[PDB]
DNA sequence: TAGTCAC
RNA sequence: GCUUUUUUG
DNA sequence: GTGACTACAAAAAAGC
C-alpha cells in the first residue's frame, strides 16, 4: 500500500483510511518518541506541519516541490493560531511574550 | 555518495551545526 | 430443572426433579453449607472443571429468543383481550409477529455470537463449525477475564482440544471440542470409552460425562493388549483424578477408545505430531486454517487418515446420495441411473446432481467441482463422485508437494525466508484464482 | 415446550381464554440458491391454531363459543440448511455453541 | 518566532483592543438571499470581507482598492483569510462571574474569601442578598442577607444600610476589598499558629494571594463584564438544500446570549421596575453560564434534541479536544507499508524498492524533475506520461533516487533503533529488502511481518537523514556497550565453519607464502577447508602514534583463518583470530576495530564479514538428518535405575514410613538427578564424536555434528534445546507452579505417550498466554517513563560540581558478577584518581575514563573511585556533560544539546518484552578477612563473637581488591580472625537460621528483677528436662506481673548488680518476650556467654513499584535517631517504643508492633540511620534520613540485579537519570521567602537561595528537605501548564495559570510538541540558541 | 473499571 | 464521511 | 467511612 497525494477527509483536513478508498499510513507516537530520541528535529516539524494537517502549506509546498524547492516556511504553525485565540476566547491573556 | 561523516564528527563534531550549516550553503 | 439438579447435587440432595423457584429451606441448607465450609467442612468448587461448565448450542438459543418475544407480545395481547372486545374479534388480527420476528431476525443476524463462515478451506469451515467460545452475551470480557480462565484444565482430556487455539489477546477462550466428544442431553460433555471387566475389554462402548470421571480410573489407548484386553504388563499406567501413575491390572476397568479423541478435527490432519513442541503445533494447526485453494488439488504424500471423513462429512463435495450406476457424465450436471432396488417403487425417478461452479465465497476465493468419475461405473449410496474446491477423489487436500532441502544457500533463507526455483512458478502449482464482486447502486435525490 | 411456557391465557374479568391448538411449518419460499442469488434468509412460515374460550358474563365456567384462529401467520423463522447452517441475507453464516 | 509563554487574565479595554467591533444582533443570515448582516453576528464588517479583495457590496475589485475600506460596506476590501482570525467582542448589560473558578472543586472565588460558595450560586442567581457593610455596627461586609432582613435593616438603619445584589455586588465587593494587609495579616497568624486542618487551607491562600498581587491581574477582571467572539471560520455554518444550516452549538448559544443581552437591552431602556430586572439578569446569567460551560452547573442544552452540544469544553476537554491527538497521532502522506524479504547482497547503507512503491512515492519529484529537463509541457501531460511509463521514467526516477533517503521503521517503534534511513535502490518484486545484518535491530524476524516506508521533502531533512540515521552511525548499543550490527543469524555458523581443525585432510603439513595464495588452494579444491598449514602473514600495529609499523613472521594455523585474514582489516593481531571463533568473540571483534580503527573500516569489515560468511556457509552444507542428532544408548537404561529407585521410595511411602511431602521432595530430586547424569552422557557424547586416525593410531578431536556446530557456535539454540532433542525431556510443573512428580521419560526423537504429551502442552500455554498478554502491560509502562523524563535537555558543559561518593563494583556475597572497569566506563572522573602508592596520581581529575586510565587501573589494583553523577549536578533545570558522562552512541563525549530522558526511557522500557510477568558462611576464595562495622568480643572459647546486629565480613585480594561479602547475623561465633591469611573452602562464622542473645560482662546470674512465674514462666518442659526461664511478653505472660520490663542482674562473685565501669549500665539486660534461658539460677556466666534464644517478586511487578515508590506491606522501620535506644509503654494496640537519645531530642518514641520480631534490645547503641527491623524498606525514609546518595545506589541495586536475574544489562547512567527527575521537589524547613511548609521545586528552592545568598548576605534562606514523589505524581506536578493540560483535568490548569500568571518558558519537550514549534532537543537545540545568538543578541 | 479529593 | 462492534495476524 | 468528580495492522458488520 502507497500513497503521495490525493482526496482528504470531510472532518479533519486529513488523507483517508485503509488501503480502499485512497488510505494514507499511520504515524503512532511511539515513533515520534523516537523520533524525538535522535538529533531529528527537523524531519518532526516538517511531518507535522506540512505531510498532514496542513492545508495552505499541502499546496504551498507542491507548488514548492514541482519548481525545484523544497523550503517549508520558517513560521508558527496556523492551527497554533486559532488554538491561541480560542483560550483569547474565555476571558485570558496569553501572548508571546519574549520574540 | 557519501554515507559517513565521522570526519566531520573527529574534527568539527556536533551533529546539529554542521547539518545546519549544510542546509544553509545548500538552499542556494 | 438441570439448574435445579446441579443444585441439588451440589448440596447431596437425593432429587432430580425441582421447581423453578427457591424455597426457604433450600437457602437454609445453602447458609449451612458455606458456615461449614467456613468451619472447615468440605471443600471448594472449581468454576473452571467442565462440570460446571456446559454449552449452549442453536437449539436453547433460540427457544430463549423465541420465548422472549413470545412473552413481549403475550403480555399486550392478554391485556388487549382483557380490556376490549370480548366474542366479536378473531385471534388472528389482534395477535402480532412482526415484533418476534424482528427479535429473531436480528439475534440471527448480527450478534457477538452470530459468527461468519469462512469459506477458504473445507477444513477451515468444518472447524469453525465446531467452534465453542466463551465470549459473546453470556460470557465475558477482555478485562474481566481471569488469568485462570485461559489455562487448561486437567479434565479437558478428551473432550475440548489442548491444542487448536487462536493466538492474539483471546487464547484459551475458543478452543474447539474433540473428535469423538458429543454433547449430553443435559448440556454436558460426554466421550466415549471401553468397559473392562477384570483384564478383558468389552467391546461394547460406554458414554462417559466429566464428572463421573472423578471416582473412575481409566487407562491409555497406547496400551497393548495381548489378544482380548491381555495388557503387556498387568502394571500400566492410568489416570484417576488429573494425575497419572503405574497401576496393577485388576486396578483399572476403562479403555479410552482410540488415540484420536485428545486433539481436535483441525488438528488431527498434521502428520507425526509426535514429535514437534505444542507450540509449533499451535501454528500448524492455524495455518492449516488459513490455507487457500489451488486451482489442481494434490493428495498428500503423508497423511492421517481422516481426510476421507472430514471431505465426506463437509458437504462442500457432492455425495451419491442413492446407489446405483451412472448414466450421463457432464462438466456441469450428473446423471444417475439408480439401483431397481435402491429405488422405492411408485417414485422411479433417477438420481440428478446440479453441481456448482466457480462463485463468490466469503474469503474471496474460488468454488467449483470437477467431476471425478467417469461412464459406466459403479457408484454406491453414500459415495463421492464429485471433488469440489481443494480435495480429491473424496480425499482432502490443500496444498501441493514440493520437493526440498534443508540447506543454508547465500543468505536467501537467512532467517526464516524461502527460495523457490523459476520450475515451481513456471508449471504454476500454485496459481490460485480470486473473485471480486462489485455491486452499484441508484437513489434518487432531489436532483 | 415454549408455547407450553404460555399455553394459558386469561383475561382480567373478561372470562375470555387463548391458549394454543396446534402448530405446523410452511413451505421455504425460495430455495438456497435463489435466497443468496437474491439476497433473502432461506425461511419457513409458522402456522400456529389458537383457541378462544368465551364463558357467560357474571356465570360458572360455562363456554358460549369456541373461537378457532388456526394456522395463524406467526413470523418467519430460518431453516437450517442440510450441510448445518444459516444463511441471513445472502452470506452463509453459522451459530457457534456458547460455552458458559 | 518566540520563546516564551505567559498566560493571564485580560482587562476590558485590552479586550476590545482585541476586537474590531460591536456585535449587535444574532443575524447570521437574512433569507431569500444567503448574505449576512452587516449588523449580525457574522459581521463582515467586523470579521472582514466575504470573498478576497472584495467588499461586501463588491464597488472595488480586487485591483484598484486593494487593503481600503469601503464607503458602502465598512470593511476592508482584502483576502479573506483574515477572516480565519478576525473576531469582535460583545458588551454586557450586568457584569457575570467566570464560572470555572465558580466550577472548579478548589474554587478560586471561594479560596479568596474563605466562605463557602453555596451561598454564592444563590446570589448569583439573587435568591440572597449580598450586605456591602449594611451597618456600622451590626454585621461585616461579607453576610449573606435576606430580602425580609434587608427590610428589617432597611428600616433599622436605611441611612447606613446599602447592599447590591449578585455577580456586580460580589464584583464591587472585590474590587473595594485589597490584598496587602491581607498578606501581612495571614504572615502574622501562620506565624503563630497551631491549627493544622486550617494550617494547609490558610498557606494556600497566602501563597495564592502574594502570587496575585505580583502577577498583577485584577479581581474584578476575573469576573469578567466583556465577552470576546470567536472568529465565524472556526463554527461550521453551510447553507444546506432549503435555506438550512448546519447549526454549530457556537452559534446556538451565541443566539442566545446575543437575545437575553437585547431583552435586558430593551428591559433597561424604559426604567423598569427591578422586579423583572432580577428575573432577565439572572436569565443572562444562566445564559452565559451555557455558553461558557454547559452541562457542568445547570445542564441547560435548550438547544438540542435532548443531547449534549459543544459549549466550549468539547473544543479543548474531551477526547474531540484536538489537543492530545490532533498532534500526538496522526496518519501521514508520502509514506507506504509493505512485506519484508532478505536481500544478502546489499551494503549496509543500503536498501531496495519495489518499482510501484518508487514511482507512487517520488511522482512530485518526477514531475519536477521532468518539467526541468522540459520533455513535459502540462502537469497533465506529465501525469498522463509517468502513468503511461516512459522509457524516460526509470533512467530520470534512477538519477533522483541516489541522494534521497528513505526511513523505514517496523510497527513497535519499541526504541531509536526502530526508525532508520537508508538509500533506497530501485528493484523488481513487491516487497521490501533490507540488509540481514540490520534486520537484527528491528527484531524484524521475517515471518512476513509489515514495515512502514517515509520519506523526507526538505534539504534540511534529508541532511539531518544522511548525518543522523544512515545504518552506518547507528551501530554501538543505546541501551549499554555493544554494536547492533552484531553478525546475525546465518553468518556464524559460516565464520564457525570456516574457522576449525581436522586432524587430518587432503592438503594438510606443507606451507603457503601468505592469505593471497591459499585460498588458490581451496578454489581449485586441492587442500581442505580446514587444515593444519604454516603460513607467514604481514599485519600493521598501532604502536606508533598515527603509523602502521608492518611485521611479520610464521605461524601455525589452518587455511580457513588465512582466507579471514584476507578481510580483516590492517591493524589487528593476527591472535584475535587463532581461535575456533564463535558468536561471542566476534563481536568483541567488531568492538576491538570501533576501538582501534574508527567507523568505516569497522562498517566495510561487517560488510566482507557478511559476504564471506554467507559464501563458506552455502558451500559448506550442513543439513540436520535423523541420524545427524544420536541419543545416548544409556540414558534409557539408566533412567531404568532411577525408575526403580522411584519406586524403593513407594515403598517406604507404603509401608507408611515416609509421608508423601518427604516422599515428594525425594522423587523430584532423584528424578533430577537422573536427568543431569543423562544429560551429561549425551554432552559427552555429542561433544567429542570424532575420533580420526592420524598415521596410524586413532585418536580423538572435536565432533563435526551439524547439530553441535549450529549449537556450540551459538548461533541458535543453547544446552537446554539440545537436552531436548536427544535426552531427558525434564519434568514439567502442573499449573498452579508445583512441579508433577512424573517427569516425561522419553524425548522428541523418540515416541511420546499422549498423556505426556498432554501433560506437556499446559506448560507450553502458560508461557504463550504470557507472552500474549504482556504486550499491554509493558508498553504502557513506558508511557509513564517517558512523562516525568520528557525534557532534561543537556544545555551546559560544566558547572563545576564535585560531589558524589564512591562508585565501585558491588560484591553479591560470592563472586563478583561486575568488575569496576566496565561500571565506571564512559564516567567523567570527580576526584582526582589517588593510586594506591602514596600520593602518586595516576588519573588527574576533570578526565573521561573512556580506556585508557580504564587500561591504567588492573595494573594499579585500584578498586574504588568517584564519578560525577546527574545527582550531583546543581544546574538550572539543565545537566552538565562533564556532570553527565560519554554518551554510549558515539565514543566520544556526550555533545551539547542531545536529548537523554527519551533515550534513558527508551533503553530501560525496551526489554520488557524480555521481562516475564509471573547458620555459617564457607569461603571460596583465597584471602584475609576483614570485617565491616567491627564489634566484637573474645568468648569463653579464645574465639571471637559478634554482638552488633549489622556485623559484616569481607574477603580481601592480596593486592587491595575486595573479592567477598558476606552478612554477620547477630551472636555469630568467629573461627577466624580479620587479616588472617585464609583460602577457600573454610567457614569462619557459625551461626543458626531462632536467634541468639549474648551477655557482655562476666559473672554469676543473680536472677532478680524478675517476677519467676508472672514474668519469667519457669517452664519446666518435658524435652529440655529442666525447669528454664522463658521470659513471655505482657499479652503472653500476665499483665500485672509484666508491668516492669523484667532485666536479669548478672552479678560478680560479690553478687552484686555488676556495672560496666563508669560508662553506660549496669549488667541489666531487658529481656525481650520469649527470651529462652536453660540457665535455672546462679550459674557462672562468663563475657560474650549465650543467654537467651529467641525462637524467631515478579520482574515487571517489581520494576513498576519500585519505580512508583509504593510502600511495601512491611516497612523495616529504622532509627532514626543515634543515641542509647529504649523501651516504651504498652498502649491498647502496637507497643510504644520510647528511645533516649545521648543528647538532642531525648523524648522520642514510635507505635511500634509487638506480633512481628523486633531485632533490637536495651543495649542497642544506635546510631546515625541504622535500621530497627527487618524486611522491605520504602524509598521515603532512606531518602529524610540517610541522604540522597543512599537511593541512587538502592534503586540502580534493585533494578540492575533484576535485569541480570533476566541476563540483560543496561548501562547505570539510563537507570538512574530519571531519579534525578524523580527526586524533583522538596519541602522547606525555615522561613524567609516561601510561607512554611509547602512543597515545591528543589532546584527552584536551590537557584533562589544560591542568589539570594550575594544578595541578602546572612537570611537563612530557607533551610529545605529535599523529598521524593513517584513518577505519576511527579508527571501530575510538573511545572510546565501545558503538559498538564495535555492529558488531564484541562479545566482547574488553566484557571490557576492564569490567575497565578503563569509564564511557561517551554523548558520541557511534549510542550514544544504540543503548540506546534519546533522540538529544541536535536538541531533544534542548536537552532535556538543560534536563532538566540544572533537575534535579540 | 481504576483514580481523585471532598463531606 | 463519522461512531461503534466483530473476525484475522 | 463514604460520596461527587475524573482518566501494533487488514478485513466483516450496525446507525446515523
Ligand atoms: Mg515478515
Ligand atoms: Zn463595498
Ligand atoms: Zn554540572
Amino acid at each position: 500500500h502507497a500513497r503521495s497525494t490525493g482526496s482528504y477527509s470531510l472532518v479533519t483536513q486529513q488523507p483517508l483510511g485503509g488501503k480502499a478508498q485512497f488510505g494514507g499510513q499511520r504515524f503512532g507516537e511511539m515513533e515520534v518518541w523516537a523520533l524525538e530520541a535522535y538529533g531529528a528535529a527537523y524531519t518532526l516539524q516538517e511531518m507535522l506541519t506540512v505531510k498532514s494537517d496542513d492545508v495552505n502549506g499541502r499546496t504551498k509546498m507542491y507548488k514548492n516541490i514541482v519548481d525545484g524547492n523544497h523550503q517549508m516556511e520558517p513560521g508558527m504553525p496556523e492551527s497554533f493560531n486559532v488554538l491561541l485565540k480560542e483560550i483569547r476566547s474565555l476571558g485570558i491573556n496569553i501572548e508571546l511574550e519574549d520574540e | 555518495a557519501r554515507v559517513t561523516v565521522q570526519d566531520a564528527v573527529e574534527k568539527i563534531g556536533n551533529r546539529f551545526d554542521l547539518v545546519l550549516v549544510a542546509a544553509r550553503r545548500a538552499r542556494q | 430443572a438441570v439448574g435445579r439438579m446441579k443444585f441439588n447435587r451440589s448440596l447431596l440432595r437425593e432429587e432430580i426433579e425441582g421447581s423453578g423457584i427457591l424455597s426457604k429451606d433450600d437457602i437454609i441448607d445453602v447458609m449451612k453449607k458455606l458456615i461449614d465450609i467456613r468451619n472447615g467442612k468440605g471443600e471448594v468448587d472449581d468454576i473452571d472443571h467442565l462440570g460446571n461448565r456446559r454449552i449452549r448450542s442453536v437449539g436453547e438459543m433460540a427457544e430463549n429468543q423465541f420465548r422472549v418475544g413470545l412473552v413481549r407480545v403475550e403480555r399486550a395481547v392478554k391485556e388487549r383481550l382483557s380490556l376490549g372486545d370480548l366474542d366479536t374479534l378473531m385471534p388472528q388480527d389482534m395477535i402480532n409477529a412482526k415484533p418476534i420476528s424482528a427479535a429473531v431476525k436480528e439475534f440471527f443476524g448480527s450478534s457477538q455470537l452470530s459468527q461468519f463462515m469462512d469459506q477458504n478451506n473445507p477444513l477451515s469451515e468444518i472447524t469453525h463449525k465446531r467452534r465453542i467460545s466463551a465470549l459473546g452475551p453470556g460470557g465475558l470480557t477482555r478485562e474481566r477475564a481471569g488469568f485462570e480462565v485461559r489455562d487448561v484444565h486437567p479434565t479437558h482430556y478428551g473432550r475440548v482440544c489442548p491444542i487448536e487455539t487462536p493466538e492474539g489477546p483471546n487464547i484459551g477462550l475458543i478452543n474447539s471440542l474433540s473428535v469423538y466428544a458429543q454433547t449430553n442431553e443435559y448440556g454436558f460433555l460426554e466421550t466415549p470409552y471401553r468397559k473392562v471387566t477384570d483384564g478383558v475389554v468389552t467391546d461394547e462402548i460406554h458414554y462417559l460425562s466429566a464428572i463421573e470421571e472423578g471416582n473412575y480410573v481409566i487407562a491409555q489407548a497406547n496400551s497393548n493388549l495381548d489378544e482380548e484386553g491381555h495388557f503387556v504388563e498387568d502394571l500400566v499406567t492410568c489416570r484417576s483424578k488429573g494425575e497419572s501413575s503405574l497401576f496393577s491390572r485388576d486396578q483399572v476397568d476403562y479403555m479410552d477408545v482410540s488415540t484420536q479423541q485428545v486433539v481436535s478435527v483441525g488438528a488431527s490432519l498434521i502428520p507425526f505430531l509426535e514429535h514437534d513442541d505444542a507450540n509449533r503445533a499451535l501454528m500448524g494447526a492455524n495455518m492449516q486454517r488459513q490455507a487457500v485453494p489451488t486451482l489442481r488439488a494434490d493428495k498428500p504424500l503423508v497423511g492421517t487418515g481422516m481426510e476421507r471423513a472430514v471431505a465426506v462429512d463437509s458437504g462442500v463435495t457432492a455425495v451419491a446420495k442413492r446407489g446405483g450406476v451412472v448414466q450421463y457424465v457432464d462438466a456441469s450436471r450428473i446423471v444417475i441411473k439408480v439401483n431397481e432396488d435402491e429405488m422405492y417403487p411408485g417414485e422411479a425417478g433417477i438420481d440428478i446432481y446440479n453441481l456448482t461452479k466457480y462463485t463468490r465465497s466469503n474469503q474471496n476465493t474460488c468454488i467449483n467441482q470437477m467431476p471425478c468419475v467417469s461412464l459406466g461405473e459403479p457408484v454406491e449410496r453414500g459415495d463421492v463422485l464429485a471433488d469440489g474446491p481443494s480435495t480429491d477423489l473424496g480425499e482432502l487436500a490443500l496444498g501441493q508437494n514440493m520437493r526440498v532441502a534443508f540447506m543454508p544457500w547465500n543468505g536467501y533463507n537467512f532467517e526464516d525466508s524461502i527460495l523457490v526455483s523459476e520450475r515451481v512458478v513456471q508449471e504454476d502449482r500454485f496459481t490460485t484464482i480470486h473473485i471480486q464482486e462489485l455491486a452499484c447502486v441508484s437513489r434518487d435525490t432531489k436532483l | 415446550a415454549a408455547f407450553r411456557s404460555v399455553f394459558p391465557i386469561q383475561s382480567y374479568s373478561g372470562n375470555s381464554e387463548l391458549q394454543y391448538v396446534s402448530y405446523r411449518l410452511g413451505e421455504p419460499v425460495f430455495d438456497v440458491q435463489e435466497c443468496q442469488i437474491r439476497g433473502v434468509t432461506y425461511s419457513a412460515p409458522l402456522r400456529v391454531k389458537l383457541r378462544l374460550v368465551i364463558y357467560e358474563r357474571e356465570a360458572p365456567e360455562g363456554t358460549v363459543k369456541d373461537i378457532k384462529e388456526q394456522e395463524v401467520y406467526m413470523g418467519e423463522i430460518p431453516l437450517m440448511t442440510d450441510n448445518g447452517t444459516f444463511v441471513i441475507n445472502g452470506t452463509e453464516r453459522v451459530i457457534v455453541s456458547q460455552l458458559h | 518566532e518566540f520563546d516564551a509563554i505567559k498566560i493571564a487574565l485580560a482587562s476590558p479595554d485590552m479586550i476590545r483592543s482585541w476586537s474590531f467591533g460591536e456585535v449587535k444582533k444574532p443575524e447570521t443570515i437574512n433569507y431569500r438571499t444567503f448574505k449576512p448582516e452587516r449588523d449580525g453576528l457574522f459581521c463582515a464588517r467586523i470579521f472582514g470581507p466575504v470573498k478576497d479583495y472584495e467588499c461586501l457590496c463588491g464597488k472595488y475589485k480586487r485591483l484598484k482598492h486593494r487593503g481600503v475600506i469601503c464607503e458602502k460596506c465598512g470593511v476592508e476590501v482584502t483576502q479573506t483569510k483574515v477572516r480565519r482570525e478576525r473576531m469582535g467582542h460583545i458588551e454586557l448589560a450586568s457584569p457575570t462571574a467566570h464560572i470555572w473558578f465558580l466550577k472548579s472543586l478548589p474554587s478560586r472565588i471561594g479560596l479568596l474569601l474563605d466562605m463557602p460558595l453555596r451561598d454564592i450560586e444563590r446570589v448569583l442567581y439573587f435568591e440572597s442578598y449580598v450586605v456591602i457593610e449594611g451597618g456600622m455596627t451590626n454585621l461585616e461586609r461579607q453576610q449573606i442577607l435576606t430580602e425580609e432582613q434587608y427590610l428589617d435593616a432597611l428600616e433599622e438603619f436605611g441611612d447606613e444600610f446599602d447592599a447590591k445584589m449578585g455577580a456586580e455586588a460580589i464584583q464591587a465587593l472585590l474590587k473595594s476589598m485589597d490584598l496587602e494587609q491581607e498578606c501581612e495579616q495571614l504572615r502574622e497568624e501562620l506565624n503563630e499558629t497551631n491549627s493544622e486542618t486550617k494550617r494547609k487551607k490558610l498557606t494556600k491562600r497566602i501563597k495564592l494571594l502574594e502570587a496575585f498581587v505580583q502577577s498583577g491581574n485584577k479581581p474584578e477582571w476575573m469576573i469578567l463584564t466583556v465577552l470576546p467572539v470567536l472568529p465565524p471560520d472556526l463554527r461550521p455554518l453551510v447553507p444546506l438544500d432549503g435555506g438550512r444550516f448546519a447549526t454549530s452549538d457556537l452559534n446556538d448559544l451565541y443566539r442566545r446570549v446575543i437575545n437575553r443581552n437585547n431583552r435586558l437591552k430593551r428591559l433597561l431602556d424604559l426604567a423598569a421596575p427591578d422586579i423583572i430586572v432580577r428575573n432577565e439578569k439572572r436569565m443572562l446569567q444562566e445564559a452565559v453560564d451555557a455558553l461558557l460551560d454547559n452541562g457542568r452547573r445547570g445542564r441547560a442544552i435548550t438547544g438540542s434534541n435532548k443531547r449534549p452540544l459543544k459549549s466550549l469544553a468539547d473544543m479543548i476537554k474531551g477526547k474531540q479536544g484536538r489537543f492530545r491527538q490532533n498532534l500526538l497521532g496522526k496518519r501521514v502522506d508520502y509514506s507506504g507499508r509493505s512485506v519484508i524479504t532478505v536481500g544478502p547482497y546489499l551494503r549496509l547503507h543500503q536498501c531496495g524498492l519495489p518499482k510501484k512503491m518508487a514511482l507512487e512515492l517520488f511522482k512530485p519529484f518526477i514531475y519536477g524533475k521532468l518539467e526541468l529537463r522540459g520533455l513535459a509541457t502540462t502537469i497533465k501531460a506529465a501525469k498522463k506520461m509517468v502513468e503511461r511509463e516512459e522509457a524516460v521514467v526509470w533512467d530520470i526516477l534512477d538519477e533522483v533516487i541516489r541522494e534521497h533517503p528513505v526511513l523505514l521503521n517496523r510497527a513497535p517503534t519499541l526504541h531509536r533503533l526502530g526508525i532508520q534511513a537508508f538509500e533506497p535502490v530501485l528493484i523488481e518484486g513487491k516487497a521490501i529488502q533490507l540488509h540481514p545484518l540490520v534486520c537484527a535491530a528491528y527484531n524484524a524476524d521475517f515471518d512476513g511481518d509489515q514495515m512502514a516506508v517515509h520519506v523526507p521533502l526538505t534539504l534540511e531533512a534529508q541532511l539531518e537523514a544522511r548525518a543522523l540515521m544512515m545504518s552506518t552511525n547507528n551501530i554501538l548499543s543505546p541501551a549499554n556497550g555493544e554494536p547492533i550490527i552484531v553478525p546475525s543469524q546465518d553468518v556464524v555458523l559460516g565464520l564457525y565453519y570456516m574457522t576449525r581443525d581436522c586432524v587430518n585432510a587432503k592438503g594438510e603439513g606443507m606451507v603457503l607464502t601468505g592469505p593471497k595464495e591459499a585460498e588458490r588452494l581451496y578454489r581449485s579444491g586441492l587442500a581442505s577447508l580446514h587444515a593444519r598449514v604454516k603460513v607467514r602473514i604481514t599485519e600493521y600495529e598501532k604502536d606508533a602514534n598515527g603509523e602502521l609499523v608492518a611485521k611479520t613472521s610464521l605461524k601455525d594455523t589452518t587455511v580457513g583463518r588465512a582466507i579471514l585474514w584476507m578481510i580483516v582489516p590492517k591493524g589487528l593481531p593476527y591472535s584475535i583470530v587463532n581461535q575456533a571463533l564463535g558468536k561471542k568473540a566476534i563481536s568483541k571483534m567488531l568492538n576491538t576495530c570501533y576501538r582501534i580503527l574508527g567507523l568505516k573500516p569497522t562498517v566495510i569489515f561487517a560488510d566482507q564479514i557478511m559476504y564471506t560468511g554467507f559464501a563458506y556457509a552455502a558451500r559448506s552444507g550442513a543439513s540436520v538428518g535423523i541420524d545427524d542428532m544420536v541419543i545416548p544408548e544409556k540414558k534409557h537404561e539408566i533412567i531404568s535405575e532411577a525408575e526403580a529407585e522411584v519406586a524403593e521410595i513407594q515403598e517406604q511411602f507404603q509401608s507408611g514410613l515416609v509421608t508423601a511431602g518427604e516422599r515428594y521432595n525425594k522423587v523430584i530430586d532423584i528424578w533430577a538427578a537422573a536427568n543431569d547424569r543423562v544429560s551429561k552422557a549425551m554432552m559427552d557424547n555429542l561433544q567429542t564424536e570424532t575420533v580420526i586416525n592420524r598415521d596410524g593410531q586413532e585418536e580423538k578431536q572435536v565432533s563435526f555434528n551439524s547439530i553441535y556446530m549450529m549449537a556450540d557456535s551459538g548461533a541458535r539454540g543453547s544446552a537446554a534445546q539440545i537436552r531436548q532433542l536427544a535426552g531427558m525431556r525434564g519434568l514439567m510443573a502442573k499449573p498452579d507452579g508445583s512441579i508433577i512428580e512424573t517427569p516425561i521419560t522419553a524425548n522428541f526423537r523418540e515416541g511420546l505417550n499422549v498423556l505426556q504429551y498432554f501433560i506437556s502442552t499446559h506448560g507450553a500455554r502458560k508461557g504463550l498466554a504470557d507472552t500474549a498478554l504482556k504486550t499491554a502491560n509493558s508498553g504502557y509502562l513506558t508511557r509513564r517513563l517517558v512523562d516525568v523524563a520528557q525534557d532534561l535537555v543537556v544545555t551546559e558543559d560544566d558547572c563545576g560540581t564535585h560531589e558524589g561518593i564512591m562508585m565501585t563494583p558491588v560484591i553479591e556475597g560470592g563472586d563478583v558478577k561486575e568488575p569496576l572497569r566496565d561500571r565506571v566506563l564512559g564516567r567523567v572522573t570527580a576526584e582526582d584518581v589517588l593510586k594506591p602508592g602514596t600520593a602518586d596520581i595516576l588519573v588527574p581529575r576533570n578526565t573521561l575514563l573512556h580506556e585508557q586510565w580504564c587500561d591504567l587501573l588492573e595494573e594499579n589494583s585500584v578498586d574504588a573511585v568517584k564519578v560525577r553523577s546527574v545527582v550531583s549536578c546543581d544546574t538550572d533545570f539543565g545537566v552538565c556533560a562533564h556532570c553527565y558522562g560519554r554518551d554510549l552512541a558515539r565514543g566520544h563525549i556526550i555533545n551539547k544539546g542531545e536529548a537523554i530522558g527519551v533515550i534513558a526511557a527508551q533503553s530501560i522500557g525496551e526489554p520488557g518484552t524480555q521481562l516475564t510477568m509471573r547458620s555459617s558462611i564457607q569461603v571460596k576464595n583465597k584471602g584475609s578477612i576483614k570485617l565491616s562495622n567491627v564489634k566484637s568480643v573474645v568468648n569463653s572459647s579464645g574465639k571471637l563473637v559478634i554482638t552488633s546486629r549489622n556485623t559484616e565480613l569481607k574477603l580481601i585480594d592480596e593486592f587491595g581488591r575486595t573479592k567477598e561479602s558476606y552478612k554477620v547475623p547477630y551472636g555469630a561465633v568467629l573461627a577466624k580472625g580479620d587479616g588472617e591469611q585464609v583460602a577457600g573452602g573454610e567457614t569462619v562464622a557459625n551461626w543458626d537460621p531462632t536467634m541468639p542473645v549474648i551477655t557482655e560482662v562476666s559473672g554469676f546470674v543473680r536472677f532478680t528483677d524478675m517476677i519467676d512465674g508472672q514474668t519469667i514462666t519457669r517452664q519446666t518442659d518435658e524435652l529440655t528436662g529442666l525447669s528454664s526461664l522463658v521470659v513471655l511478653d505482657s499479652a503472653e505472660r500476665t499483665a500485672g506481673g509484666k508491668d516492669l520490663r523484667p532485666a536479669l542482674k548478672i552479678v560478680d562473685a560479690q553478687g552484686n548488680d555488676v556495672l560496666i565501669p563508669g560508662t553506660d549500665m549496669p549488667a541489666q539486660y531487658f529481656l525481650p518476650g520469649k527470651a529462652i534461658v536453660q540457665l535455672e539460677d546462679g550459674v557462672q556466666i562468663s563475657s560474650g556467654d549465650t543467654l537467651a534464644r529467641i525462637p524467631q517478586t515478579g520482574g515487571l511487578p517489581r520494576v513498576a513499584d519500585l519505580f512508583e515508590a509504593r510502600r511495601p506491606k512491611e516497612p523495616a522501620i529504622l532509627a532514626e535517631i543515634s543515641g542509647i535506644v529504649s523501651f516504651g509503654k504498652e498502649t491498647k494496640g502496637k507497643r510504644r517504643l520510647v528511645i533516649t537519645p545521648v543528647d538532642g531530642s531525648d523524648p522520642y518514641e514510635e507505635m511500634i508492633p509487638k506480633w512481628r520480631q523486633l531485632n533490637v534490645f536495651e543495649g542497642e547503641r544506635v546510631e546515625r540511620g541504622d535500621v530497627i527491623s527487618d524486611g522491605p524498606e520504602a524509598p521515603h525514609d532512606i531518602l529524610r534520613l540517610r541522604g540522597v546518595h543512599a537511593v541512587t545506589r538502592y534503586i540502580v541495586n534493585e533494578v540492575q540485579d533484576v535485569y541480570r536475574l533476566q541476563g540483560v544489562k543496561i548501562n547505570d547512567k539510563h537507570i538512574e537519570v530519571i531519579v534525578r527527575q524523580m527526586l524533583r521537589k522538596a519541602t522547606i524547613v525555615n522561613a524567609g521567602s516561601s510561607d512554611f511548609l509547602e512543597g515545591e521545586q528543589v532546584e527552584y528552592s536551590r537557584v533562589k537561595i544560591a542568589n539570594r545568598e550575594l544578595e541578602a548576605n546572612g537570611k537563612v534562606g530557607a533551610t529545605y528537605s529535599r523529598d521524593l514523589l513517584g513518577i505519576t505524581k511527579a508527571s501530575l506536578a510538573t511545572e510546565s501548564f501545558i503538559s498538564a493540560a495535555s492529558f488531564q483535568e484541562t479545566t482547574r490548569v488553566l484557571t490557576e495559570a492564569a490567575v497565578a500568571g503563569k509564564r511557561d518558558e517551554l523548558r520541557g519537550l511534549k510542550e514544544n510538541v504540543i503548540v506546534g514549534r519546533l522540538i529544541p532537543a536535536g538541531t533544534g537545540y542548536a537552532y535556538h540558541q543560534d536563532r538566540m545568538r544572533r537575534r535579540a543578541a
